[PDB]
RNA sequence: GGAAACUCAAAGAGUGCUAUCGGAGUGCGCGAGAGCAUUUCCGGCAGCAGAUCAGCUGU
């Protein structure tokens, strides 16, 4: 057998426990059966996950024990023998051998991955690597893989180099989910401000914007209006005209609704030049794709982007009375969009009303101003 | 009072489910495993006895064979499974030895085809394009040396140039030659041996003691500089290409045939020659042969080292191969079949289990050098169980009865009995020497590492 | 020295490190290969180290009509610089036992230190894989071979005959 | 700590002498990697401690021990009490798992005991003297009245022995398939059970056999006959291997170690002897017992039961080497220096037929005349199996994988010396320094063949003569030379 | 070299250093060519204005009352937004500092 | 004679089931270790202190 093999290796950690005081022969044989017993379990004939999950409980809660006899009997924490770390590099070669045996769980990989986070202290992080470029490996589809561990390389290590790679290696291996994109921007984005931030420390002791976001946007746009074509239309090219315009509708709606987010969680991230990457999102919306959707279908889509384009300024103050100071670039844009629509003038119209509204001297007389009176009366 | 009684209580034991594996509870005590001795001698006889069992050597043919009897075969050394076969009216071929079959054939020379040998030539007006075609090259006895180029699939990276990328000539014959492993030269004997390289069609030197012909050569497999030689006044000569000088030479009895250099050891060789015995000489102290493998009945045409560094192939002009190890002297195992007639040249494989054998009737057969273990990849409780029988084989291979058994085979009856009347006559001759010494005073108990070496130049340091 | 292997699939790409090695020069005998039938002797042999499913089925009649055409891709690419390691010019360059001579100029033109390699070693471990099928994969998929290869073969025959479904 | 029991009991050539530290050094790390087990061994051992002075250790009783002892353990303690056969007679099996008992009127019953399943029972109407296993639970042996049976493991009969001419003393030597039988004429045979030959027939030459018991450690059959001679032999040499006077008059049982090296021996004249086997130093003697201990076994862990008919006494560490562990009978003066009985038991009034411990268990079977009885002993018994050869949760499989490996690993016959470990060395011949040769018509014919034996035969003797010529007051000084 | 060649146990026959590289980890791109039309135009973005440890070491080597409570949150501040490489040597030379002054 | 297989035993075939000192430093190997091996921080102790870890205080 190998059991016998397994078993046998374990022993000069019992050895040393039991010539160091702290464990005597009774109880080391009872936990010696116990896990004979959980072993074989787990070199059976089918086997399961769930075994190696109580059997690194058991070896977790015994090493707990083993310290707290350790503080209690030989009142010493480390006992610089054979007996500390023998119960971690057994929980290393259990989760090693579970990950061997069984590898399609992540709930089983994601416990490998804390425990070996928590121990990092010990084990450095060539392991981590290691145990995570098998797992990106064994799973290329699966997206949360990539952004949980460069969660990891940016929040514990923040080496922005490797971080950057593996979100361009992952967005190689699967373009066709939005929420790897849209994280990828979330990352770059906290570089670019953590890389201002070092410039206004340098400034506080006494080129680079927003271009990185704005072409992996780009990218974004084209590739997942690509790939979202390719996930509809299965395997035969679909060819007729008016299914052709549609699905391009179809489309354009999805590709939207997923850049409204991106301009939702950058107006909550914003802290730079906010209107000058919004506003080159809404110029790609004006130059559209595969329709021109102006004068085409989606006409509440083209009053969304009017409507963003005019109250680009009034999203950022609470002293409205620079909002009445500027506001005349606003209504001024608002009267150039009003002499052109006629029924997205009356809606475009009640949503102005609507933000004026959730909005609320000289200004508010001079530079609609029945509500700037209103407010500042 | 307190007392207690053991506890199977059944769970630790027998399982809880069906499909769990039993426990086997283990206690070591030489109490409870009373025959040590006689059981581990028992598993060595039924190790003995299945050995005979599964004693299956032989593994196949490749192709059709030659034309009329091989009389050349290189093996290659950075692949496996290619080897190259010249055999007697001209006819070179390169193996494919997975598939057995065969590249590319040529009709090479004229006359007797003598020796072969594959090189990665680097030339130096041209990369070498080593990883898709391969290439050999071969001398024979009508004043040519000509080096080929061969089409081979071992790789998929390309997609033209089959054969005869060039061909040297010489003054004399040729005999045999061997390619220096590195910087693209290689030696060959004849007349006198020349040491040519793939730039030049002249000969860039020539490297006798006297007007003496060479029948073979090799070169090292590492410290590749020196070389060693066999020539017809029954003498072995060693040179070197650093100094560009022969540097000793011993006469033995007879003629030395084919010598052989350790590809583990660097400074010992195999020398197998027409007395019926491949001597092992060490090179820095060529005064004595420092082991003689002293077991066929005629001359001994061909050894070979396995790359493990300590098996010895042999090949006899009579129909039988045999394998040694180094450190005995006496034959480990004998092959013999019907339909081989005068094995001329045997090698083993860089595998390291499985030595080509290649006969006079046309055929290069192959055979496994241990007779019994087979090729598949096993399981690791019958990896265990082979290597610790075949353990205590070893251990016990001095018992009389699994000695008698594991010695013996099925000697063809021409060898059983010409080896018989040859142990009867060196045993009477060992009577008159006995007889003699009665006598004389001044007789030296000469030894047998030393009996066949009548001479050597640069005598003692 | 075979000791990566590409197989395709119609489900996605697996990539194959290969433990030990095949018998070489018995291979042709038969206890060596009976072992590529039987399952025990394979995974001693072979395990399963990536398989990226591409996962659209436009991309996967894509990825069909370039490797029957005999040309790399964006999610082979995408796995080879992945999986295949760097070796660096001190000790080898990397080699890769892929299934056919038309696709291996077409890798060693895009990867420099990869090695394509298909002798019969590389013909019948791809056999042995494609014999023992889903069983190597250990799970980690979502659908079987059978059905998604139909639906793949019929629309790799419409598109390679362009049959006018109008 | 422990290594005593794993214990297996200046050169010239450099190569060789690193070769001796190579294997003596393994020999060193294999043995303490061997001992390094018991720390894995799965369970410990029993035991019934005085803990007080008043409490003395054979003072309790089944009543006491069976209430504080196990519920699987009490239920194991059985009682197949049977009267309308005669005084019964024990033998378990190899492993503890089968039964098989024997009454001497015709009763034999072949049963497991932990479970409810009786698979051979058989009735005759012949005395049938003693019974045992062969190896397994599937062929049984009887010696009956005048003929040896060997039965299948539901009753058939499989086969009569046409030798064995009569029977009272048989059992078996497990790892060579032997069954050894001796009778009351001056008899010993061996018959092996798989081949069916016999192997040899010793004659004894010294009465009738009183009482045999059987080595495990080296299979050496030890009788005891009417002259107190207690005999070991073996099918080596037709003579016994050695002799031994244990007691005076007859010997009625001898009973061996399972370590092969102590041997208790009870006689006829109210005499007990513990035995060194190794050394053959009888180590102490017992007398003053009352009647003469018809049966003595021994536990195997050293706790030995003597049985003198209503008695069966056990005695706990009675076989070291000191004059202490002496067994004697009561603590008189004050003397805590004697080993009195660890425990005993006291039937009615049936006298004790002979005795057996469980093999694994903690119980020591005793059958006499109303059948049996299982004592509840916690020392008595080896707690710690080996399954690779023992095995008391058998299946069909496995049990048919070791019938097929033991028949495989059957060790030959002549190789049960004195002592097994001797098959190893030269033999006897061994010359420490090797002279390894460098340091020294038809009437015609056979006249000419005798001309030639004849010139062999004097250059024999003159090679001889020459080797030894080799190896080797006035007046006659002047009147030397002539 | 030979000569303990025979005098072990067990040989292992990679004698040699064998082709022992660690595989292609996802970290670090293995041609150093931009392979996608991403990596294309983040590049030929990054091209200009890029902290490859130069400005990282130039505006970390900064880092008494300062280092008792007075700093307490603006070194908190320069540990944080420190970059890897910039740690990991401010480990090093904080850790060879204190190995000078406390043996 | 039909057989309930749920009493059990001995066996025969077919099917499915597994692998082979601790983190750095330091003389070190071509962004880099797969190892050679320690008196270098060490794995001695508690406290400030950002939330069991990053900078320090002695020892």
């Amino acid at each position: 057998s190998k059991t016998r093999y397994y078993l046998e290796q374990c022993i000069p950690e019992m050895d040393d426990l039991v010539e160091k005081g702290l464990f005597t022969k009774n109880e080391v044989s009872l936990i010696m059966k116990k896990r004979t017993d959980f072993e074989h379990r787990l070199n059976s004939r089918g086997s399961s996950i769930n075994d190696y999950i109580k059997y690194i409980n058991y070896e977790s809660n015994v090493n707990k024990l083993r310290a707290k006899r350790c503080k209690r009997i030989l009142q010493v924490k480390k006992t610089n023998s054979l007996s500390d770390w023998s119960i971690q590099q057994r929980i290393g070669f259990i989760y090693q051998r579970g990950t061997n045996k069984f590898p399609q769980d992540l709930k089983f990989w994601a416990m490998y991955l804390n425990y070996m986070k928590a121990r990092g202290n010990q084990t450095s992080y060539k392991k981590i690597h290691n145990i995570y470029n098998q797992l990106l490996k064994l799973h290329p589809t699966n997206v949360d893989i990539w952004i949980s561990c460069a969660k990891y390389e940016y929040e514990v290590h923040a080496n922005f180099k490797s971080c950057r790679n593996i979100f361009q290696n992952g967005l190689r291996f699967n373009p066709d989910v939005p929420k790897l994109w849209y994280e990828y921007v979330k990352f770059e984005l906290n570089f670019i401000t953590k890389l201002i931030n070092r410039r206004k420390v340098m400034g506080l002791i006494n080129a680079l914007r927003g271009d990185i976001a704005l072409t992996i946007f780009d990218v974004c746009m084209k590739t997942l209006g690509k790939h979202y074509i390719n996930k509809h239309k299965g395997y035969y090219a679909i060819s007729d005209s008016k299914m052709n315009i549609e699905l391009n509708k179809e489309t354009l709606n999805y590709l939207f609704s997923e850049s409204l987010r991106y301009i939702k969680l950058f107006d909550e991230f914003l802290d730079l030049e906010r209107d000058y990457l919004i506003n080159h999102v809404l110029q790609f919306w004006k130059n559209d794709m595969y329709d021109l959707s102006l004068r085409k279908d989606l006409p509440e889509l083209y009053l969304k982007t009017v409507m963003i384009d005019i109250t680009l300024n009034i999203r950022y103050m609470p002293v409205e009375k620079l909002d009445i100071d500027q506001l005349q670039l606003s209504v001024k844009k608002y009267f150039a969009y009003i002499s052109k629509l006629d029924s997205a003038s009356v809606k475009s119209l009640k949503n102005e009303y609507r933000s004026y509204l959730q909005d609320n001297k000289m200004n508010a007389e001079d530079d609609k101003i029945l509500d700037l009176i209103i407010s500042k009366l | 009072m307190k007392i207690k009684t053991i506890k199977r209580s059944a769970d630790d034991y027998v399982p809880v489910k069906s499909t769990q594996e039993s426990q086997m509870p283990r206690n070591l005590n030489p109490e409870l495993h009373p025959f040590e001795r006689a059981r581990e001698y028992t598993k060595a006889l039924n190790a003995t006895k299945l050995e005979r069992m599964f004693a299956k050597p032989f593994v196949g043919q490749l192709g059709y064979g030659h034309r009329d009897g091989v009389y050349a075969i290189a093996k290659n050394y950075g692949s496996l499974n290619k080897l190259a076969t010249g055999s007697a009216d001209g006819v070179i071929k390169y193996w494919n030895m997975s598939t057995r079959e065969e590249f590319v054939s040529f009709k090479a020379h004229y006359g007797l085809v003598t020796g072969l040998c594959v090189t990665q030539p680097r030339f130096h007006d041209k990369k070498p394009d080593l990883k898709s075609q391969n290439f050999m090259l071969s001398c024979s006895d009508d004043k040519t040396v000509k080096l080929w180029s061969i089409n081979v699939d071992d790789y998929s990276n390309k997609n033209n140039e089959e054969g005869l990328i060039r061909t040297f000539d010489g003054e004399s014959a040729f005999q045999g030659i061997d390619s220096h492993r590195e910087n693209s030269t290689f030696a060959t004997g004849g007349a006198k041996i020349h040491l040519w390289d793939v730039n030049r069609l002249k000969p860039v030197s020539d490297l006798s003691w006297g007007a003496d012909n060479i029948t073979s050569l090799k070169f090292n497999q590492n410290e590749t500089d020196i070389l060693a030689s066999t020539g017809s006044d029954n003498s072995i000569v060693l040179y070197d290409l650093r100094t560009n000088s022969p540097t000793q030479k011993i006469v033995q009895t007879m003629r030395t045939n084919a010598i052989c250099w350790n590809p583990m050891e660097a400074f010992n060789f195999v020398t197998a020659n027409e007395d019926h015995n491949a001597y092992y000489y060490d090179m820095r102290n060529l005064s004595r042969s420092l082991n003689v493998f002293k077991d066929h009945v005629s001359a001994v045409m061909d050894v070979d080292f396995s790359p493990t560094g300590d098996e010895i192939v042999t090949g006899s002009y009579d129909k039988s191969i045999r394998i040694y190890k180094t450190n005995h002297g006496h034959s480990r195992e004998i092959y013999h079949t019907k339909r081989m007639q005068h094995v001329f040249q045997v090698k083993y494989s860089m595998d390291s289990k499985y030595i080509i054998s290649g006969s006079d009737d046309g055929n290069v057969r192959l055979w496994r050098s241990k007779a019994w273990e087979r090729s598949n990849v096993k399981t690791t409780r019958e990896k265990n169980k082979l290597e610790y029988d075949e353990k205590l084989k070893e251990r016990f291979r001095h018992m009389p009865e699994i000695k008698r058994i594991s010695r013996h085979r099925h000697v063809p009856q021409v060898i059983k009995k010409a080896q018989e009347i040859k142990n009867i006559e060196l045993s009477s001759i060992k009577r008159r020497e006995a007889n003699e010494r009665r006598t004389r005073k001044d007789m030296p108990y000469i030894s047998e590492r030393k009996k066949q070496i009548v001479g050597t130049v640069h005598k003692y340091e | 020295p075979i000791e990566y292997l590409l197989f395709e699939e119609p489900t996605g790409y697996a990539v194959f490190k290969v433990k030990l090695q095949q018998d070489d020069i018995g291979s042709r005998l038969k206890e060596v290969q009976e072992q590529i039938n039987d399952f025990g002797a394979f995974t001693k042999l072979i395990e399963l180290v990536s398989f990226a499913p591409f996962k659209g089925a436009a991309e996967a009649l894509e990825n069909a009509n370039d490797i029957s055409e005999g040309l790399v891709s964006e999610s082979l690419k995408a796995i080879l610089d992945l999986n295949l390691p760097k070796a660096s010019s001190k000790k080898k360059n990397i080699t890769l036992a892929i299934s056919d001579k038309n696709l291996g100029p077409s890798i060693k033109e895009e990867f420099p230190y990869v090695d394509c390699i298909s002798n019969e070693l590389a013909q019948d471990l791809i056999r042995g894989v494609r014999l023992h099928g889903e069983k190597l994969f250990k799970g980690l998929q979502s659908g079987d071979l059978e059905r998604a290869q139909l639906g793949l073969g019929h629309a790799y025959s419409r598109a390679k005959v362009k049959f006018s479904v109008q | 700590e422990n290594q005593n029991k794993f214990e297996r009991s200046q050169t010239k050539d450099k190569k060789l002498r690193a070769g001796l530290k190579k294997i003596d050094e393994q020999y060193k790390k294999a043995v303490s990697s061997a001992a390094a087990t018991d720390y894995l061994l799965p369970e410990s051992n029993g035991y019934l401690e005085p803990e007080n002075e008043l409490e003395k250790t054979f003072k309790v009783q089944q009543s006491e021990i069976k209430s504080s002892v196990d519920v699987s353990t009490a239920n194991k303690a059985l009682d197949l009490s049977l009267k309308e056969f005669g005084p019964y007679h024990i033998k378990y099996a190899k492993n503890g798992t089968h039964l098989l008992i024997t009454g001497r009127k015709g009763h034999v019953a072949s049963m497991d005991w932990r479970k409810g399943q009786l698979r051979a029972e058989l009735f005759l109407n012949e005395t049938c003297h003693s019974a045992t296993y062969l190896q397994n639970e599937q062929y049984f042996a009887v010696a009956q009245k005048k003929y040896t049976f060997i039965y299948d493991h539901e009753g058939t009969e499989l086969h009569r022995l046409k030798q064995h001419i009569e029977a009272r003393h048989l059992d078996f030597l497990p790892y060579h398939y032997l069954l050894v039988t001796a009778g009351e004429t001056g008899w010993l045979k061996y018959h092996d059970v798989s081949t069916g030959q016999l192997v040899s027939e010793l004659r004894t030459k010294a009465g009738p056999t009183m009482a045999m018991a059987q080595n495990p450690w080296n299979a050496v059959m030890h009788l005891g006959h009417s002259n107190g001679t207690v005999s070991l032999w073996s099918p080596s040499m037709p003579e016994p291997l050695v002799k031994l006077l244990s007691a005076r008059g007859p010997v009625n049982s001898i009973a061996i170690d399972r370590s092969g090296y102590y041997m208790a021996t009870t006689g006829a004249d109210r005499s007990m002897k513990i035995w060194d086997i190794r050394n053959f130093k009888q180590l102490h003697s017992v007398e003053s017992l009352p009647t003469p201990g018809t049966n003595v076994s021994i536990s195997d862990t050293g706790l030995l039961a003597l049985s003198r008919g209503p008695h069966v006494t056990l005695w706990k560490d009675a076989l070291k080497l000191s004059g202490d562990s002496k067994p004697c009978f009561g603590s008189m003066g004050g003397n805590p220096h004697r080993n009195t009985p660890y425990m005993s038991h006291l039937f009615a009034g049936n006298k004790v037929e002979n005795l057996g411990f469980v093999p694994f268990e903690d119980l020591l079977g005793v059958g006499h005349q109303t059948g049996i009885t299982n004592l509840i002993v916690p020392g008595a018994g080896e707690a710690n199996y080996d399954a690779l050869e023992l095995n008391p949760f058998e299946t069909k499989k496995q049990r048919q994988e070791q019938e097929v490996r033991t028949l495989l690993n059957k060790l030959p016959a002549d190789t049960i010396t004195l002592d097994p470990n001797s098959i190893g060395s030269v033999d006897k011949r061994s010359s420490t320094i090797r002279l390894n040769a460098k340091d020294l018509r038809s009437f015609l014919r056979k006249k000419t063949q005798n001309v030639i034996d004849e010139r062999k035969l004097r250059v024999q003797k003159q090679l001889d003569k020459e080797k030894n010529i080799r190896k080797r007051d006035v007046i006659e000084e002047a009147l030397s030379r002539f | 070299i030979v000569q303990q060649n025979r005098r072990a146990d067990h040989l292992i026959f990679p004698l040699n250093k064998p082709t022992e590289h660690n595989h292609a980890s996802a970290f670090t791109r293995t041609q150093d060519v931009p392979q996608t039309e991403l990596q294309e135009k983040v590049d030929q973005v990054l091209q200009e204005s890029n902290l490859a440890n130069p400005e990282k070491d130039s505006k970390f080597e900064e880092l008494a009352r300062t280092n008792a409570e007075g700093a307490i949150i603006v070194e908190e501040e320069s540990d944080g937004e420190p970059l890897q490489d910039g740690q990991n040597n401010q480990q090093d030379e904080e850790a060879k500092d204190v190995n000078p002054w406390l043996a």
